């Protein structure tokens, strides 16, 4: 037999920090899933996921009207994941 | 929906620390999604539909063969995510999204019936195990990218300043 | 009076994943400490921390003898962290 | 002993995606390492001197004013991390480093007194919310790093498979 990692290669990405509120608007949609739609539109040609992540939490950064922080959680990604669109 | 990856760019990304990806011709992609809208004692999480639409149109443009399920007990998700783990899909597939919707509090994702009094949750602990080596091994070695919209507990997360 | 984000700008990076050990040397050291060191030395000034700690992992992607596997957790960093050494 | 980044280098990877440095001459640098060494129901943790010594180094050669406590309770270890984060030099500095060496289980790291009987744990909750915006002001803005070297339970973290 042989060893292997129990675990390995996640990310997760969550609409909030610990303890804390994540916003939907009744009609819109929610704010987080709605900005990670848009920054994976953009960016998921040219940034791994890691990078595409930082930048959704990069887009909260102002704690303007109701504010939120989204999270990367749990990562043991081990290498780049790029979504390679197209191909 | 999305921006395409030119092969200029790819070739630009293109060394040994990049996740491979397989032949778009006989891979077998795969993405799930868990939406809770309609609640046994909390109010209907109104726009979920938009979410929903939203998720599934990219995951799709990404390459994901995508499978939602609605509105389920803490159980019933557990269920769920082991048939997904066990999808022989994997096995010729480099990668998976999980995306995880619901109301949400500290200890974890809300079930359909979740109560102060009866508590009905999905740990996201329970979550890694069991898409971890033991109970997913097709996707040893795989990226696996959870995605959750949910509050972790109730407070507004902000702090007060004079100056 | 103005409002600001709870928790914002943090980043962990731990020797194991949850439930999991990590793995210490009697005179040589604990292995993740001493691979944080070489690859922080090397990195530093070129990479950015996300990058740096992604960089470890990779490391110990063999789970050879005694395995374990990095984490990094509870990230909220809304830009790049480069270290600039010497400047 | 670390690898210096050159003017032209700094300019290469110089946009607004950064965390902002300040200038070398005025700024005021700290970083914190706590290492448990001496236990009271726990083996002595046999080089460490030599994790405190790597550690210690690097930091001061990254800029860092490095303040190194040894062998504390959960309790001592809050006091000290109440202390850090209060100190006025955070105002003076563009970022921080927090390591912590010990002994460790699932709910958190361990203190000097740490028992199966009596525990004497300080949880990596505790850490972020001492660190935090309210608690620590000085650092709002600001990138908090937290190294931690220890067990997060007591399983090898692996699985077995014959093909």
């Amino acid at each position: 037999i042989k060893k292997a990692h129990i675990e390995k290669d996640f990310i997760a990405f969550c609409s909030s920090t610990p303890d804390n509120v994540s916003w939907r608007h009744p009609t819109m949609g929610s704010v987080f899933i709605g900005r990670l739609i848009e920054h994976m539109q953009e960016y998921a040609c040219s940034c791994d996921v890691e990078e595409i992540f930082r930048k959704v939490r990069f887009s909260f950064e102002q704690p303007d009207g109701r504010a939120q922080m989204p999270t990367t959680a749990r990562v043991t990604l081990t290498r780049c994941f790029y979504l390679f669109p197209g191909h | 929906n999305v921006k395409l990856c030119s092969l200029e760019e790819a070739q630009r990304i293109w060394s040994a620390e990049i996740y491979p990806i397989m032949d778009k011709s006989s891979r077998t992609r795969l993405a799930l999604i868990i939406c809770n809208e309609e609640f046994d004692s909390i109010p209907r999480r109104t726009g979920a539909e938009v979410d929903i639409t939203g998720m599934t149109m990219l995951l799709q443009n990404l390459g994901y063969s995508v499978d939602v399920k609605k509105n389920l007990t803490a159980s019933d998700m557990t269920t769920e995510l082991e048939a997904f783990a066990h999808r022989p899909e994997h096995k010729t597939s480099d990668s998976t999204f999980l995306v995880f919707m619901s109301h949400g509090i500290r200890e974890g994702i809300c079930g359909k019936k979740h109560s102060e009094q009866v508590p009905d949750i999905l740990q996201l602990n329970a979550i890694f195990n069991m898409l971890n080596t033991k109970n997913c091994p097709s996707l040893k070695d795989k990226p696996k990218v959870i995605i959750i919209q949910a509050c972790a507990g109730d407070s507004p997360g902000v702090v007060w300043f004079k100056d």
